[PDB]
């Protein structure tokens, strides 16, 4: 089975 | 090197209680050494920890797909990733190597190369448990998926006296016993 | 609780050094090599029972770099205060003469995640047989790291762990030698 990556989110510019 | 440094850390912590019965996700953003913002699955929304985190908690909470995706992550990510490695993580069992030796007066019980960290070490003097004068180094994680512990007994051994170190661990069916005669 | 799985990533400027790794109860499952752009499993066994797609990990790092640059400006260029490390030298098991063992250099409670660790065998640097871990996370948001030296316990040998960190004025030298 594959380990999942939780996607980083772009911060307030 | 004297030039200034700027560090950014992102952490997703999946906390599991009673297997995968209760699960908690903790998304933490850390600027330098101060955590600024976070998503706790028990709360359901982004919360600013410092003033620096306030634009982000506000920005990320305004994105419904984010809050939708992150509210479900305890199942899609936490419960998934736990199953992915259960056989070699949760189910990993490495039997400890138990050794009794005197180190002056102290009697040392070395318990090494075991997995998981959940261990019980009991000292005995002529078949009777000696709880007092017992000092441990605590659980030492060696960074290679093994632990070690040193459980000392403050004692000046008299001749004929038999000391016993009893170790209990998930790896073994019955306790490991190591004897030492003075 | 019972267990904790951590996806920990960092980006550091001006060094331009990033990191992506997975932790199970404190122990690294794997990390992504940023240069080679591939998954490095802590134990080979892990690579035989589980898989990973590193581009997801490298995409996260691009965002961390981007967010570090936003936070750097936002904080009016407030830099990291160097926290020097707590160094401890220990063995993997009780030491016996001529019985192979491993010397561990545990570098703990430090930031930023940049150290020079050198093993010295009788004053001279031993650059062969050595291994290390990545910068492992802590709850205080500082790092821990381990450096290993497989050795053969001797009466005629002395070892030292030399740690250099920007939070330290001079290198920290931690000694080990066989007793009795
Ligand atoms: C590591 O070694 C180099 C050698 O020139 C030195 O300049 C650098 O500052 C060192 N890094 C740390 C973190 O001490």
């Amino acid at each position: 089975r594959f380990y999942k990556t939780l996607r980083a989110e772009q911060a307030s510019q | 090197d004297t030039r200034p440094r700027f560090l950014w850390q992102l952490k997703f912590e999946c906390h599991f209680f009673n297997g995968t019965e209760r699960v908690r996700l903790l998304e933490r953003c850390i600027y330098n050494q101060e955590e600024s913002v976070r998503f706790d699955s028990d709360v359901g929304e982004y919360r600013a920890v410092t003033e620096l985190g306030r634009p982000d908690a506000e920005y990320w909470n305004s994105q419904k797909d984010l809050l939708e995706q992150r509210r479900a992550a305890v199942d899609t990510y936490c419960r998934h990733n736990y199953g992915v490695g259960e056989s070699f993580t949760v189910q990993r069992r490495v039997e400890p190597k138990v050794t009794v030796y005197p180190s002056k007066n102290l009697l040392v019980c070395s318990v090494s190369g075991f997995y998981p960290g959940s261990i019980e070490v009991r000292w005995f003097r002529n078949g009777q448990e000696e709880k007092a004068g017992v000092v441990s180094t605590g659980l030492i994680q060696n960074g290679d998926w093994t632990f070690q512990t040193l459980v000392m007994l403050e004692t000046v051994p008299r001749s004929g006296e038999v000391y016993t170190c009893q170790v209990e661990h998930p790896s073994v069916t019955s306790p490991l016993t190591v004897e030492w005669r003075a | 609780e019972e267990h904790v799985i951590i996806q920990a990533e960092f980006y550091l400027n001006p060094d331009q050094s990033g990191e992506f790794m997975f932790d199970f109860d404190g122990d690294e499952i794997f990390h992504v090599d940023m240069a080679k752009k591939e998954t490095v499993w802590r134990l080979e066994e892990f690579g035989r029972f589980a898989s990973f797609e590193a581009q997801g990990a490298l995409a996260n790092i691009a965002v961390d770099k981007a967010n570090l640059e936003i936070m750097t400006k936002r904080s009016n260029y407030t830099p990291i205060t160097n926290v020097p490390p707590e160094v401890t030298v220990l063995t993997n098991s009780p030491v016996e003469l001529r019985e192979p063992n491993v010397l561990i250099c545990f570098i703990d409670k430090f930031t930023p995640p940049v150290v020079n660790v050198t093993w010295l065998r009788n004053g001279k640097p031993v650059t062969t047989g050595v291994s290390e871990t990545v910068f492992l996370p802590r709850e205080d948001h500082l790092f821990r790291k381990f450096h290993y030296l497989p050795f053969l316990p001797s009466t005629e040998d002395v070892y030292d762990c030399r740690v250099e960190h920007w939070g330290l004025d001079e290198p920290l030298l931690k000694h080990w030698e066989f007793d009795t």
